[PDB]
């Protein structure tokens, strides 16, 4: 299992952040919004590959969650897809970006700002985020946003669409990886 | 659904789907509403679910 794959919770789908891990102790990071309100999570619709349990979940505010793996089989791939990571960055305006969903995998664009303040409603509001020019779709929640072998951010949400074009928007990963004392592998 | 907070410019891309009169399967309720509302409210529900 890898970033940008589908993981899936009693409510609906989501995708895969980052493998990351401390000590001996392996984690997966993706959405606060996917995390909020879950306790566990599958690797398959079906739900009948376990991968662990939320640890963890930041969101409004921020936009990030933490489930430590349960499934002691799954291999665990510090990579997004077939892509390494070795480590992580902060986003800089004009940066090069990829993102990887579950339901859209690979699409590619650049960062057009930071800490962009969004509004999803209700009080659900969120702060320092990295604004790009990647689209996004359902499903795509909390996938990877990697420049090459870096770590950038965590898919928060955002408008438009993959066909039309949208804007998206990123949950810095070095936050998230601090926040917990993780590291990416 | 209610889509009166609508439209909302920005939506969390968490998959809970829904079919609209459309045919089409919405992702979840927030892409469901700005499509109803850009629709200018021609567009309803026909089922949670996909289509």
């Amino acid at each position: 299992i890898s970033g940008g794959d589908a993981i899936y919770s009693s409510t609906g789908r989501c995708s895969l952040g980052f493998n990351v891990r401390s000590g001996s102790t392996y984690y997966f990071l993706t959405a606060g919004h996917c995390t909020d309100g879950a306790t566990t999570w599958w690797a398959n619709s079906a739900r009948t590959t376990v991968l662990g349990t939320t640890s963890g979940s930041s969101f409004p505010n921020n936009d990030y969650g933490i489930v430590r793996y349960t499934n002691t089989t799954i291999p665990k791939d510090g990579t997004v897809g077939g892509q390494d990571i070795t480590s992580a960055a902060n986003a800089t305006v004009g940066m090069a970006v990829t993102r990887r969903g579950s339901t859209t995998g690979t699409h590619s664009g650049s960062v057009t700002a930071l800490n962009a303040t969004v509004n999803y409603g209700g009080g659900d509001v969120v702060y320092g985020m990295i604004r790009t020019n990647v689209c996004a779709e359902p499903g795509d929640s909390g996938g990877p946003l990697y420049s090459g072998t870096r770590a950038i951010g965590l898919t928060s949400g955002g408008s438009g669409n993959c066909s039309s074009g949208g804007t998206t928007f990123f949950q810095p990963v070095t936050e998230a990886l601090s926040a917990y004392g993780v590291s990416v592998y | 659904v209610d889509c009166s907070e609508y439209p909302k410019p920005a939506c969390t891309p968490e998959y809970r789907p829904l079919c609209g009169s459309d045919n089409k399967t919405y992702g979840n309720k927030c892409n469901f509403c700005n499509a109803v509302v850009e629709s200018n409210g021609t567009l309803t529900l026909s089922h949670f679910g996909k289509c």
